[PDB]
DNA sequence: TTAAGTGGAGCTGGATGCTCTGT
DNA sequence: TCCAGCTCCACTTAA
RNA sequence: ACAGAG
C-alpha cells in the first residue's frame, strides 16, 4: 500500500530502475520487481495463446496444453485489461532452456 | 391507420373480383389482343361492386378505393395502366382513365426459402464448433422430422 | 495401472503476438450472457442478480462470498469473463482511424481492393521476404493508399470510388455523388431525380439535396466486411491469422472479472459504464416494439456508440454538448496511460516490500562500506537463511532468542511446506530442536548482510549503492561522510530508502556490482567521488 | 552513434524512437500508450521479449548485464556413454521375407 | 438512481414507464412465426437428387481421390500380400504440365 | 467471400480428398504461389505437392502464366470450383436434348475434366452395355454422331491445347510452354472412321492426339438464362405468350454474346416461319403479341428498329434485373411475413420515401409497420440516405430516406446462400460420421448376400442376414436416409437462387 | 514381447546429489517418474534401459539446481497385434475371462470371442466349456489360475486426462480370443 | 483549355519530476 | 503552456 | 483535493 499509516513500503521508482540497469544488475533487478512485490503464477495455453484456469482451457474444452509461467501480476492484470478492449495478447511459449 | 381490421379484408375482396374477370377472359379464349383489354377493369366499375356488397354502413367511397387499390400492386397480385380518357361512363380524372387487371406473381419461391438456413433469426452467429451448430440445431432437427 | 502425466510444466515465454478476437470466439472464452442492468437484489441479503454484471460466476472480489465458476477464494482463482450481446452493431473507439483506411483503399460496391494487377503483384512479393519489420509494416500502408487514393473508378466492377472522411464524432461520410460545373454524368443525374416522392410531402428536402451522400454506419460496413476477398485482406495489412475485418466492428462484448473491478472502490466506473450499456440495449430494444421515429432511434443509436466509446476511452475530442460527460470517469484508456496508469505506476516501477526509510545523521566511525541499522527496523527487515551444514548451529540459537532479542527470527518454515509458523507463539527451544536440512529461518537482519541505500531523487548510478549493514541502537540511519559525495545529501532532516535483497543472488551483485569500494569512481569521465569532505580536509 | 545510424538524424523524441525501437511494449511504455496497443492489435503485430523493458514487464531477467551468459555445471558425466548391446534384434540375422 | 448520460437526452419525458430488467436469458432458439416452404417436387426433380448420391459413391473411387499415405505400421508378415490395396495408376500428359512435376 | 472458402474445402474434401484440398484452397486464399512456397507455406512433401496440382489442373480448377526468371506460379479459379455443385444439373440437362448417350458423354467430361475423343466414345459405349441385353452392342458410331451434335450446339468445347513446338520456339524446354486457345476450331472436332463394339464387363497410333475436349459451363448457363426468362413469361400471360419468347431466344442463340444488354433484333417475317408449325395463329396474330409485350413496364422485350416489318429485340440484363427483383422480394415474405413485403415493394417503386408516407400508401398502421421498418435494415435490406440540414450531422436536425439499393442487397442475399449450403453439407457429414457404426452394421449382413451370392451360394444363409440385432435399429437408418432426401435436394435447390443472383451480378460488371 | 520407446526429457538434479556421478542420478529420477506408468501412445513402460545421449546441464537463474536434456531409450510392455502369450487367471464373471499377466492386469477373453460350443453360464459367475464325451457342461476355469494360452486381438487406448478444472479406468487395455485350436488351458493340449 | 504534382496555411492531438508525511 | 502529422487549396508545367 | 519536507 501507499504510506506509512497504511503500513506501506517504499517504492523502485523510475529512475531507480535505471540505475540498476547501469550496473548490469539482473537478477537484483528481477528480486525487486518481480519477487518482492507481485510473484504469481497463470495458466498459459501454449496451443492458442490465452490464459486457463486449474489446467482447463475454457478456450479449447481441453486440457493438453495448458501450462504454468512467473508472471508478475500486474502483468496478469494487464492481460486482462486488454482481452476486455478487444486488443488480446496471444501468447507463445517455449521449453525454458 | 384506418382501421387495420377492416382493410385485411378488403384485400381478399377486390381480388377475387379482379381474377374472376380475368378468368371470364380466360375462359373466352376468343383474342388475346381482346382477351387483355377484357383483363382490365375500369377504376369506377370496381367502386360499383364493393359498394353493392353492403359489408359497412360506412361509405365506401370513390376517394377511398383509389387508395385502397393501390396495396394490390403491393402484394404483387394486379398491375396498373393510365389510358386516356376518350370514352367511360364517368371518366372521374379529367383526361385520363385508370385501369386494373389481376396477374400472377412473377416467379415461383426461390430455394433459399426452402432452406431451413434462410428464414433464421441467429443465422449469423452458427459456427461449427461452438454452442449454435447445424450438428446441434433446433431449426433443422424439427424441420427434418415432419 | 496409472497414466503418464509430465509433473511440472514449466515453459519460457517467446514472443507476444497482439490481435483480437471474432464476435464467435468471444462466446467460447466467457460462461455467462450478462443481460440484467442491476447490481444487487432488493433485499437486504447483498447478493448480486443471478444474470447481470457483478455476478459471481465471473470471478470474485472479496474473500467472504466465493466464486462460482471455480470454487475458489479470492488468493486463488484467475478470473472468467462474461459477454454482452448488441442488438446494433458499433465501432470500437480505437480502430476507427483504422475503419476509414480500408474503406479508402476498398470499393463500397464489390467490396474489393482498388489496385491494378501489376501494382497486386508487386506488393504481394514485397511481404514474402524475411526478416520484415515493424517499421516495414507500417510503411507500406502508406504507400499503398497513395496508389488507392488516386484512383477512383474499380478494375474489376467500375464503380465510382469518392473519398472517404470523417464527418463527425464516429461518423463515416462517402462522396459518391459530387456535382461540377461540367454536363452533368449519367450516375448523378438518375440519384438526384428519383427523390421525386420525397419532395411531395416534404418541402425542405429540395434545398438539402445538394449534400446527400452515402452516410456509412456499423450497419452497412458489418456487411462490406464481410465480402472482403482474403487474397486482397493481406493488402490492407492485416495479419489474417490475429483478426478479421469483419472483427474491427463489435456486435459483442467481453465484461472483466471481479479481479479487474474491486467491490468497493461503491462500485468501479467501468461497472457504471456497463450498466448504462446493457440499459441502452433495453431502450432501443423498446422503441424497435412500441414505434418511436427514427429520429430518436438514430438518437438513442448515438448513445450507444458514444457510451461504448467512452467505456473504452473517457477522453473524447468531439462530444456534443448535450451527450458530454458531467462527471469525470476512469475508462480503460486512462488506466493505461499517464504517471499513475500501469506502465508507468506498476510496471515499470512499483511498490516493494522489505524497505525502510528513516532520517539520517553524520558517523565516521565506520568504515566507508558501511550503514547502521537501527534496531527497530533491524528486527522488521528478515532475510530467509536456508539452513544447511554449516549454519544449523547458528540458526538454532537465532530460533532461541526469538522475536524479541535483536539476533532472532520472526518466523520458521518446513521443508515441503508453503505455511509459515510466528515464531512468537509454542515453544521456541522445541523448534530449535527439530530443524531439518532446508527449512528456511527468516533471521533478523544482522552485522554483515549486505543492504541496498537509497537517496530518492536518483541521478546517476551512485545515488544507490549496497552497504554492509552494522546495528546499533540509536534510531537513524548512519554512514561515513566520504558517501555525502554520490548520494548529494547533507544531514538537515534528509530521508534516505533501504532495500534489503531476499536472495544469495540478489546479495551476490549487491556486493560485487555496487559496492562501495567498487565504485569510488564516477562513470562519467573516471574521477573520484568517495573522498574527504570539509572537517577532513581543513 | 546511436542518433545517425540509419542514415538519418532521428530524435530522443517519441517520434525517434518509434523508428529506432520495434517492441510494441517499449514503444507503448513510454508515451503514447494507448495509439501502439491498438495499431498492434489492427497489424497482428507479434512482439518479441527480446528488449530490456519487456522484461521487466514480464518478469523474465533482461539479456544486458549478467544474463548475458549461460552457466553450465561442472559434473562427473560421461555423455554419449557406452550402451547396452542388442542380442536378437540385429542386422545380420533379420533380412525380411518380402522380395 | 442517476447515471452518467441525460436519461432526458435519451427519452422519458413523462419520468415513468422504463424498460423492464431481464432476469432470465432469452434461449438459443427463439421460436418462429413462420416455415419454410416445402420442397419443388415431381419427376424430373427426382433425378437430379438420385445422380447426386451417384457421384459421392462414384467419385470416391476414382484414381483421382488421392487417399492419405499410410506410416508407421508394426512389423511385418505374411498377411500383407492378402490385404494389399490394388489400384490403378494413371500418368497424366507432360506436354501440358510442366517438366517440375515428375515423380 | 469466407463464405466461398469454407464451401471450396468441402467440395475439394468429398470429390477429392483431404490431402488435395490443402493445395487448392491455398491457392484461393493467398494467390499466386510457385511450387516450393506451396509446400513451406502448408507443411506437406515435396511429393504430395506433385500428386495434389496434376489433378487440379486436370479439372482446370488452377491456372498458370510464365513470370520473370522461368518461375511458374499457379492460380486456383474461385468461380470455377463452386461449379462441383452444380454437376447433377448439368447432367440432367443434356437428357432433355439429347439422348442416354450424350448423357454419359459430359458425365465423363465433368468427371474427368479432360478427355479425348478416341476416349470417350469408348466409354459411353462401354457403360451402355449394362443397359442393354440380348447381344445388342452400343457402337462406336452413333456416339460421335451424337458428339459432333454437341459441338453444333456448344456444349462441348476444346480446351486450349498446346501449341506446336516445332514452329514456335524450338530449342531448350520451357518449363510452362504458354498454352493458348484459337477461335475456329473451338468446335471443329478431327474426323474418324474407327468404330467397334463395347465390352460388356466380362473380367476374363492415336489420330486425335492433343486435341482435347472440356465441358462448357457456360453455355449449360446460357441454356439456363434462357428458361428463367420464358418462365417468368410464362406465368403472367399464358404458354401462347411464353412460346414466342422461347422462338426468339433460340435464334438468338449463335449470334450474341455472353454479356450483351441487347441482341440482334429479329423480324417479325421470320419470326413467323420459325415459329412451330402446330400453333394455331396467323402472321397478324404474331403482330399482336409483340407490340403488347413491350407495353409492359417490366420490359421484356424492346422495340429498337422499325425496317423489315415488324423488327423486334429482347432485353438480357433488364429481364435479370427483374428476376432478381422477384428474387429479394420472394425472400423478404417468407422470413418477415406477407404485410412486411408490402412496404418492400413500396420503397421500391416509390424510390425515396419517409415513415410518414410508407404507413398510408400500404395502409399498414403505426405500431405495426415500424416493427417491420427497423427489422429490415438490422438484415440489410433496407438502406438510409440522411439528408442533412446542418454540416453538424445531428439527428434532432436531419430526415430519414429509407431507400432500397437492389445490388448490395443482391450481393448479400447470394453471401448468405453460400453458408447455407456448406452448413447443409456440415449436417449430413455430421450424421453420417456419428453413424458409421449403424451402416457397417447394414454393410456386413449384406456383405454375407453380396460375397457368395451364385458360386456355392447355398439357401441356409438368407434367413440368418435379420438374426443380428440391427432389426429394430433400421427405424434410425430409414430416419437416416429421408434426412439426406431433404439435405441433398434442398443443396441443390439453393442453387437456383444462386443463379438468378450470380447473372444480374454478372451483367452489371464492367471489368474495365 | 519387449520393445523399445525414445524419448526426450529434462531432468532436474539438486544440489544435494552432486557427490554422486550424474549417470548414476539422472536413471533413477527417470525410473521415478515412468516405471509402471503407461505413457499413452506407446504402451506400459518398465524401466530405462540405456540412456543414449547426455547433453549439457545448464544452471538456469533462480535455483541450483542442475537441468540437462536427456535421451534414453526405455523398455516398454507392448506386444504386436495377434501375439500369442501364455497367462493365468484371477477370476470370472458374465462380462468375460479376466486374464493376469504378472505385473498387468486387465485383459479381456469376451464370451463374444469364447470358445462355440459354450456361450452363457448357468449363472454361475465361472465360465464353462461342454464335451459330449467327458466333462459335460461342467468344466470350468478354475479361480486357482491354472496357465492358460490366449491371442491378443485387440487393443485400443483411451485418453485419461483430467476433464474440467482439477478442484480411474484403465488407460491401457487388451482384448483377445481363445476360439483357436490351441488356445485355452495347457492341460487340454 | 485542364490534369496533375507540389508549395503553403490551418486544424489536430500529444506531452510537461521524484518520493513520503498528514487531514 | 510548446511541437510534429494530417488535410485543404492555389500555383505553375505540359499536353 | 490541498499543505508540507528533502
Ligand atoms: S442454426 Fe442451423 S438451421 Fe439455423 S441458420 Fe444456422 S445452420 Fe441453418
Ligand atoms: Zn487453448
Ligand atoms: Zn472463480
Ligand atoms: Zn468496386
Amino acid at each position: 500500500t501507499e504510506g506509512r499509516s497504511r503500513d506501506g513500503g517504499l517504492r523502485l521508482g523510475e529512475m531507480e530502475r535505471d540505475c540498476l540497469i547501469g550496473y548490469g544488475a539482473s537478477m537484483l533487478l528481477l528480486e525487486r520487481l518481480m519477487i518482492s512485490s507481485d510473484a504469481f503464477e497463470v495458466d498459459v495455453c501454449g496451443q492458442c495463446g490465452l490464459l486457463g484456469y486449474s489446467g482447463w482451457c475454457h478456450y479449447c474444452k481441453s486440457s493438453c496444453h495448458v501450462s504454468s509461467l512467473r508472471i508478475p501480476y500486474a502483468c496478469k492484470l494487464l492481460f486482462q485489461e486488454l482481452q476486455s478492449m478487444n486488443i488480446i495478447p496471444r501468447l507463445k511459449l517455449s521449453k525454458y532452456n | 391507420d384506418f382501421e387495420s381490421e377492416f382493410v385485411e379484408v378488403l384485400n381478399q375482396q377486390c381480388f377475387k373480383f379482379l381474377q374472376s374477370k380475368a378468368e371470364t377472359a380466360r375462359e373466352s379464349k376468343q383474342n388475346p389482343m381482346i382477351q387483355r383489354n377484357s383483363s382490365f377493369a375500369s377504376s369506377h366499375e370496381v367502386w360499383k361492386y364493393i359498394c353493392e356488397l353492403g359489408i359497412s354502413k360506412v361509405e365506401l367511397s370513390m376517394e377511398d378505393i383509389e387508395t385502397i387499390l393501390n396495396t394490390l400492386i403491393y402484394d404483387g397480385k394486379v398491375e396498373m395502366t393510365i389510358i386516356a380518357a376518350k370514352e367511360g361512363t364517368v371518366g372521374s380524372v379529367d383526361g385520363h382513365m385508370k385501369l386494373y387487371r389481376a396477374v400472377n406473381p412473377i416467379i415461383p419461391p426461390t430455394g433459399l426459402v426452402r432452406a431451413p438456413c434462410g428464414l433464421c433469426p441467429v443465422f449469423d452467429d452458427c459456427h461449427e464448433g461452438g454452442e449454435i451448430s447445424p450438428s446441434n440445431c433446433i431449426y433443422m432437427t424439427e424441420w427434418l422430422e415432419f | 495401472k496409472e497414466q503418464f502425466r509430465e509433473t511440472d510444466v514449466a515453459k519460457k515465454i517467446s514472443h507476444i503476438c497482439f490481435g483480437m478476437k471474432s464476435p464467435e470466439e468471444m462466446r467460447q472464452q466467457a460462461h455467462i450472457q450478462v443481460v440484467s442492468k442491476n447490481l444487487y437484489s432488493q433485499d437486504n441479503q447483498h447478493a448480486p442478480l443471478l444474470y447481470g454484471v457483478l455476478d459471481h460466476r465471473m470471478g470474485t472480489s472479496e474473500k467472504d462470498r466465493p466464486c462460482e465458476t471455480c470454487g475458489k477464494n479470492l488468493a486463488d482463482c484467475l478470473g472468467h469473463y462474461g459477454y454482452i450481446d448488441l442488438e446494433l452493431p458499433c465501432f470500437h473507439v480505437g480502430y476507427f482511424r483504422a475503419v476509414i483506411g480500408i474503406l479508402q483503399m476498398i470499393c463500397k460496391t464489390c467490396c474489393h481492393i482498388m489496385l491494378s494487377q501489376e501494382e497486386k503483384k508487386q506488393f504481394l512479393d514485397y511481404l514474402k521476404r524475411p526478416g520484415l519489420t515493424y517499421l516495414q509494416k507500417r510503411g507500406l500502408k502508406k504507400k499503398i493508399s497513395d496508389k488507392c487514393r488516386k484512383k477512383n473508378i474499380c478494375h474489376h466492377c467500375g464503380a465510382f470510388n469518392g473519398t472517404v472522411k470523417k464527418c463527425g464524432l464516429l461518423k463515416i461520410i462517402h462522396e459518391k455523388y459530387k456535382t461540377n460545373k461540367k454536363v452533368v454524368d449519367p450516375i448523378v443525374s438518375n440519384f438526384l431525380q428519383s427523390f421525386e416522392t420525397a419532395i411531395e410531402h416534404n418541402k425542405e428536402v429540395e434545398p438539402l439535396l445538394g449534400r446527400a451522400q452515402e452516410n456509412l454506419n456499423p450497419l452497412v460496413v458489418l456487411n462490406l466486411f464481410k465480402r472482403i476477398p482474403a487474397e486482397d485482406v493481406p493488402l490492407l495489412l492485416m495479419n489474417p491469422e490475429a483478426g478479421k475485418p469483419s472483427d474491427l466492428i463489435l456486435t459483442r462484448l467481453l465484461v472483466p472479472p471481479l479481479c479487474i473491478r474491486p467491490s468497493v472502490v461503491n462500485e468501479d466506473d467501468l461497472t457504471m459504464k456497463l450498466t448504462e450499456i446493457i440499459f441502452l440495449n433495453d431502450v432501443i430494444k423498446k422503441h424497435r416494439i412500441s414505434g418511436a421515429k427514427t429520429q430518436m432511434i438514430m438518437e438513442d443509436w448515438d448513445f450507444l456508440q458514444l457510451q461504448c466509446a467512452l467505456y473504452i476511452n473517457s477522453e473524447l475530442s468531439g462530444i456534443p454538448l448535450n451527450m458530454a460527460p458531467k462527471k469525470w470517469t476512469r475508462g480503460f484508456v486512462q488506466r493505461l496511460k499517464g504517471k499513475q496508469g500501469r506502465f508507468r505506476g506498476n510496471l515499470s516501477g512499483k511498490r516493494v516490500d522489505f524497505s525502510g526509510r528513516t532520517v539520517i545523521s553524520p558517523d565516521p566511525n565506520l568504515r566507508i562500506d558501511e550503514v547502521a541499522v537501527p534496531v527497530h527496523v533491524a528486527k522488521i527487515l528478515t532475510f530467509p537463511e536456508k539452513v544447511n551444514k554449516a549454519n544449523i548451529n547458528f540458526l538454532r540459537k537465532l530460533v532461541q532468542n526469538g522475536p524479541e532479542v535483536h539476533p532472532g527470527a520472526n518466523f520458521i518454515q518446513q521443508r515441503h511446506t508453503q505455511m509459515k509458523r510466528f515464531l512468537k507463539y509454542g515453544n521456541r527451544e522445541k523448534m530449535a530442536q527439530e530443524l531439518k536440512y532446508g527449512d528456511i529461518v527468516e533471521r533478523h537482519l544482522i552485522d554483515g548482510d549486505v543492504v541496498l541505500f537509497n537517496r530518492q531523487p536518483s541521478l546517476h548510478k551512485l545515488s544507490i549503492m549496497a552497504h554492509l549493514a552494522r546495528v546499533k541502537p540509536h534510531r537513524t540511519f548512519r554512514f561515513n561522510e566520504c558517501v555525502c559525495t554520490p548520494y548529494n545529501a547533507d544531514f538537515d532532516g534528509d530521508e534516505m530508502n533501504l532495500h534489503l535483497p531476499q536472495t544469495e543472488e540478489a546479495k551476490a551483485e549487491a556486493l560485487v556490482l555496487m559496492g562501495t569500494k567498487a565504485n569510488l569512481v564516477t562513470p562519467r569521465n573516471g574521477e573520484p567521488l568517495i573522498a574527504a569532505i570539509q572537517d577532513f580536509l581543513t | 552513434d546511436l542518433m545517425t545510424y540509419k542514415g538519418e538524424v532521428l530524435g530522443i523524441t517519441r517520434f525517434g524512437l518509434a523508428k529506432m525501437k520495434e517492441s510494441v511494449l517499449m514503444l507503448a511504455s513510454f508515451e503514447k500508450t494507448a495509439d501502439h496497443l491498438f495499431d498492434a492489435a489492427y497489424f497482428g503485430q507479434k512482439d518479441s521479449v527480446c528488449g530490456v523493458s519487456e522484461c521487466i514487464i514480464m518478469g523474465i531477467p533482461m539479456n544486458i548485464g549478467t544474463g548475458l551468459f549461460k552457466l553450465l555445471h561442472k559434473a562427473d558425466r560421461d555423455p554419449n556413454p557406452p550402451k547396452r548391446p542388442l542380442i536378437f534384434d540385429t542386422n545380420e540375422f533379420h533380412i525380411p521375407l518380402v522380395t | 438512481a442517476a447515471y452518467t448520460f441525460n436519461i432526458e437526452a435519451v427519452g422519458f419525458s413523462k419520468g415513468e414507464k422504463l424498460p423492464d430488467v431481464v432476469l432470465k436469458p432469452p434461449p438459443l432458439f427463439p421460436d418462429t412465426d413462420y416455415k419454410p416452404v416445402p420442397l419443388k417436387t415431381g419427376e424430373g426433380e427426382e433425378y437430379m437428387l438420385a445422380l447426386k448420391q451417384e457421384l459421392r459413391e462414384t467419385m470416391k473411387r476414382m484414381p483421382y481421390f488421392i487417399e492419405t499415405p499410410e506410416e508407421r505400421q508394426d512389423i511385418e508378415r505374411y498377411s500383407k500380400r492378402y490385404m494389399k490395396v490394388y489400384k490403378e495408376e494413371w500418368i497424366p500428359d507432360w506436354r501440358r504440365l510442366p517438366r517440375e512435376m515428375m515423380p | 467471400t469466407q463464405a466461398e472458402i469454407k464451401l471450396c474445402s468441402l467440395l475439394l474434401q468429398e470429390h477429392f480428398g483431404e490431402i488435395v484440398e490443402k493445395i487448392g484452397v491455398h491457392l484461393i486464399r493467398t494467390g499466386s504461389q510457385p511450387l516450393r512456397v506451396i509446400a513451406h507455406d502448408t507443411g506437406t512433401s515435396l511429393d504430395q505437392v506433385k500428386k495434389a496440382l496434376c489433378v487440379l489442373v486436370q479439372h482446370n480448377l488452377v491456372s498458370y502464366q510464365v513470370h520473370k526468371r522461368g518461375v511458374v506460379e499457379y492460380e486456383a479459379q474461385c468461380s470455377r470450383v463452386l461449379r462441383m455443385l452444380r454437376y447433377p444439373r448439368y447432367i440432367y440437362t443434356t437428357k432433355t436434348l439429347y439422348s442416354d448417350t450424350g448423357e454419359l458423354i459430359v458425365e465423363e467430361l465433368l468427371l474427368n475434366g479432360k478427355l479425348t475423343m478416341s476416349a470417350v466414345v469408348k466409354k459411353v459405349a462401354d457403360r451402355l452395355t449394362e443397359t442393354m441385353e440380348d447381344g445388342k452392342t452400343m457402337d462406336y458410331a452413333e456416339v460421335s454422331n451424337t458428339f459432333v451434335r454437341l459441338a453444333d450446339t456448344h456444349f462441348v468445347q476444346r480446351c486450349p491445347s498446346v501449341p506446336t513446338t516445332e514452329n514456335s520456339d524450338p530449342g531448350p524446354p520451357p518449363p510452362a510452354p504458354t498454352l493458348v486457345i484459337n477461335e475456329k476450331d473451338m468446335y471443329l472436332v478431327p474426323k474418324l472412321s474407327l468404330i467397334g463394339k463395347g465390352k460388356r464387363r466380362r473380367s476374363s497410333p492415336i489420330p486425335d492426339d492433343g486435341i482435347y475436349w472440356q465441358a462448357n459451363l457456360d453455355r449449360f448457363h446460357q441454356h439456363f438464362r434462357d428458361q428463367a426468362i420464358v418462365s417468368a413469361v410464362a406465368n403472367r400471360m399464358d404458354q401462347t405468350s411464353s412460346e414466342i419468347v422461347r422462338t426468339m431466344l433460340r435464334m438468338s442463340e449463335i449470334t450474341t454474346s455472353s454479356s450483351a444488354p441487347f441482341t440482334q433484333p429479329l423480324s417479325s417475317n421470320e419470326i413467323f416461319r420459325s415459329l412451330p408449325v402446330g400453333y394455331n395463329i396467323s402472321k397478324q396474330v404474331l403482330d399482336q403479341y409483340l407490340t403488347l409485350l413491350a407495353d409492359d413496364p417490366l420490359e421484356f422485350v424492346g422495340k429498337s428498329g422499325d425496317s423489315g416489318g415488324g423488327m423486334y429485340v429482347i432485353n438480357l440484363h433488364k429481364a435479370l434485373a427483374s428476376l432478381a427483383t422477384a428474387t429479394l422480394e420472394s425472400v423478404v415474405q417468407e422470413r418477415f411475413g406477407s404485410r412486411c413485403a408490402r412496404i418492400f415493394r413500396l420503397v421500391l417503386q416509390k424510390k425515396h420515401i419517409e415513415q410518414k408516407q410508407v404507413e398510408d400508401f400500404a395502409m399498414i398502421p403505426a405500431k405495426e409497420a415500424k416493427d417491420m421498418l427497423y427489422k429490415m435494415l438490422s438484415e440489410n435490406f433496407m438502406s438510409l440516405q440522411e439528408i442533412p440540414k446542418t454540416p453538424d450531422h445531428a439527428p434532432s436536425r436531419t430526415f430519414y430516406l429509407y431507400t432500397v439499393n437492389i445490388l448490395s442487397a443482391a450481393r448479400m442475399l447470394l453471401h448468405r446462400c453460400y453458408k447455407s449450403i456448406a452448413n447443409l453439407i456440415e449436417r449430413r457429414q455430421f450424421e453420417t460420421k456419428e453413424n458409421k457404426r449403424l451402416l457397417e452394421k447394414s454393410q456386413r449382413v449384406e456383405a454375407i448376400i453380396a460375397s457368395m451370392q451364385a458360386t456355392g451360394a447355398e439357401e441356409a444363409q438368407l434367413q440368418e442376414i435379420e438374426e443380428m440385432i440391427t432389426a429394430p435399429e433400421r427405424q434410425q437408418l430409414e430416419t437416416l436416409k429421408r434426412n439426406v432426401n431433404k439435405l441433398d435436394a434442398s443443396e441443390i435447390q439453393v442453387d437456383e437462387t444462386i443463379f438468378l443472383l450470380e447473372s444480374y451480378i454478372e451483367c452489371t460488371m464492367k471489368r474495365q | 514381447m519387449f520393445v523399445l520407446v525414445e524419448m526426450v526429457d529434462t531432468v532436474r538434479i539438486p544440489p544435494w546429489q552432486f557427490e554422486r556421478k550424474l549417470n548414476d542420478s539422472i536413471a533413477e529420477e527417470l525410473n521415478k517418474k515412468l516405471a509402471n506408468k503407461v505413457v499413452y501412445n506407446v504402451g506400459l513402460c518398465i524401466c530405462l534401459f540405456d540412456i543414449t545421449k547426455l547433453e549439457d546441464a545448464y544452471v538456469f537463474p533462480g535455483d541450483g539446481a542442475s537441468h540437462t536434456k536427456v535421451h534414453f531409450r526405455c523398455v516398454v510392455f507392448h506386444p504386436f497385434l495377434d501375439e500369442i502369450l501364455i497367462g493365468k487367471i484371477k477370476g470370472c464373471s458374465p462380462e468375460g475371462v479376466h486374464v493376469s499377466l504378472g505385473f498387468f492386469d486387465d485383459i479381456l477373453i469376451p464370451p463374444e470371442s469364447l470358445q462355440q460350443p459354450a456361450k452363457f453360464d448357468e449363472a454361475e459367475q465361472v465360465w464353462v466349456w461342454e464335451y459330449e464325451t467327458e466333462e459335460g457342461a461342467h468344466d470350468l476355469y478354475m479361480d486357482t489360475g491354472e496357465e492358460i494360452r490366449f491371442r491378443v486381438v485387440d487393443e485400443s487406448f483411451v485418453d485419461t486426462s483430467p476433464t474440467g478444472p482439477s478442484s480411474k479406468e484403465a488407460p491401457y487395455t487388451l482384448v483377445g480370443s481363445i476360439s483357436e485350436p490351441g488356445l485355452g488351458l495347457l492341460s487340454w493340449w
